[PDB]
């Protein structure tokens, strides 16, 4: 994810989502409120890569 | 800024001098692109004036103070370099305003960061890379000129 939204790639994103929501069958919830915490607030140092997100 | 500005003197000088093969034409496309989106970057690019002051205090506001100055000196080489393609073109004397507007944005928020403190560095009072050449060439053809051919570009 850090790679991902250094780069904004968008691939890298997909493969860590799917992951996690395997991962849960609420963890995807826990590892987003994970990334709301200093991860969402800034993805990239430019906030386009929330618009990528 | 100063790479820049050796590039396009250099560059000046092969178009002038060298032809009269596939080469030089890279570099001039590199240039033109970077014409085109240095226009229509603005300033939340490059994070300047919101999330770092310049301040000479931290070392974040003299990465972002050191930067400005870079984009200031890049600003005028590439001034430099879409006035040398060709004679006199409207489109590329639109793209040399958006720079000076870019330019002289920087320096009336430097000089605002430079009217909180003292006038204590001869930083933004330090050079321009245009040539002194280049410059007599250019208030030559901005006053004097009146060739209806360059008038309507100019103007």
């Amino acid at each position: 994810m850090a790679q991902a939204f250094e780069s904004c790639q968008l691939d890298s994103m997909v493969t860590a989502f799917l992951v996690v929501r395997q991962a849960a069958l609420l963890s995807y919830a826990d590892w987003f409120k994970a990334s709301f915490g200093s991860t969402r607030g800034y993805h990239g140092c430019s906030k386009k890569a929330l618009v990528f997100l | 800024d100063y790479l820049l500005c050796c590039i396009q003197h250099c560059l000046a000088w092969y178009k002038n001098t060298v032809i009269p093969e596939a080469f030089y034409e890279d570099l001039d496309d590199i240039l033109e692109s970077i014409t085109n989106r240095m226009i229509k970057s603005e300033l939340e690019d490059f994070e300047l004036d919101k999330s770092a002051d310049f301040s000479q205090s931290t070392s974040i506001g003299i990465k972002n103070n050191i930067s400005a100055f870079l984009v200031m000196g890049v600003c005028e080489v590439l001034i430099e370099y879409n006035f040398s393609i060709s004679s006199f073109s409207k489109n590329r004397f639109e793209d040399i305003l958006s720079l000076f507007m870019c330019y002289k944005k920087l320096s009336d928020i430097l000089n605002e960061k430079a009217g909180k403190a003292k006038t204590k560095m001869a930083n933004k009072t330090s050079d321009s890379l245009l040539s002194m050449k280049f410059v007599s060439s250019l208030l030559t053809a901005l006053f004097r000129d009146s060739i209806q051919s360059h008038q309507e570009s100019l103007s």
